């Protein structure tokens, strides 16, 4: 549900207990499942994956995949309890601290944490532009909010991210336009019967890990379920053009 | 360090819980891609 760890690490009794309560309700085997982990005399210690380092032998796509492979090894977090509090309107500086702590504690992450970890881990290839792409989807009476890190480099668009679904996270650097990338996510959502309601694209994230600027998350907001596809394309290409060749003032400012 | 030990036990419990919950979700997803 909506449980987020606000105690840091080690996790505190209240959050820990609230985590186990939640999963006892969701999991068919209930307390047998919980009791079996929590009373284990001994638990095998999961290996800690090294933080990727850029090497001369890597192409940019190699580096993105190495980053994405790091996140997949962290595993998508299905416990109900998000372990790293992201306050997305924080200045990049504070978010970059939370990202390094993801690297140190080495626990599973969800989509927003993954976006912040992708920024941190690419803050040092300046030919890699990063910008959040957010989705609001509808499925069977409920709305859903998901986000990935759009990337743009050397004339192509791709993405990094994490999701339950393998088709809603990373996309290689082979999309000639922003529209092609966004439409791929839309077509990926169709498979799971999700209607996209809103798409929000952010600004490029500055590469200074010490910035005091927050990420701009909603520079362009498209009510796509109410728009024909050609007009989605026109809007996305106009805005993509802008961010390739302008210095747009954060929409959250004016 | 007590705190380091606790954080290693909490991490092993998290990843043990995580694989259980990922397995639950993937069965219920698969069984939904049926019905």
């Amino acid at each position: 549900l909506f449980h987020v760890n606000k105690s840091g690490f080690p996790i505190d009794s209240h959050t820990w207990e609230r985590m186990w309560l939640h999963v006892a309700k969701v999991h068919p085997r209930g307390g047998e499942m919980v009791g079996a982990i929590r009373n284990a005399a001994f638990l095998a210690k999961p290996s800690i994956p090294q933080v990727p380092n850029y090497r001369l032998s890597m192409t940019i796509p190699d580096w993105l995949q190495a980053i994405q492979n790091y996140m997949k090894t962290l595993q998508y977090n299905h416990t109900g309890t998000q372990f790293f509090e992201i306050r997305k309107m924080r200045p990049l500086s504070g978010l970059m601290e939370t990202a390094k702590e993801m690297t140190r504690e080495s626990l599973p992450i969800k989509c927003l944490e993954a976006v912040i970890l992708g920024i941190y881990l690419t803050n040092g290839q300046p030919s890699i532009e990063r910008f959040p792409i957010s989705f609001k989807t509808y499925f069977s009476g409920n709305y859903f909010h998901h986000v990935v890190l759009g990337i743009y480099c050397n004339g192509y668009y791709g993405s990094l991210g994490m999701s339950r679904r393998a088709e809603l996270m990373d996309k290689p650097l082979t999309f000639r336009t922003l529209s092609d990338l966004v439409f791929d996510f839309e077509d990926s959502y169709k498979k799971y019967l999700h209607t996209v309601k809103k798409v929000k694209i952010g600004l490029y994230v500055p590469h200074e890990p010490h910035s005091f600027q927050p990420i701009e998350w909603k520079q362009l907001v498209l009510n796509v379920s109410k728009m024909l596809r050609a007009d989605i394309r026109k809007e996305l290409e106009k805005y993509a053009r802008d961010m390739r060749m302008k210095i747009l003032k954060p929409a959250s400012a004016h | 360090s007590a705190q380091q030990e606790l954080k290693q036990r909490q991490r092993a419990e998290i990843y043990a819980l995580n694989r259980v919950m990922t397995e639950l979700e993937q069965q219920q997803f698969d069984e939904f891609c049926k019905q």
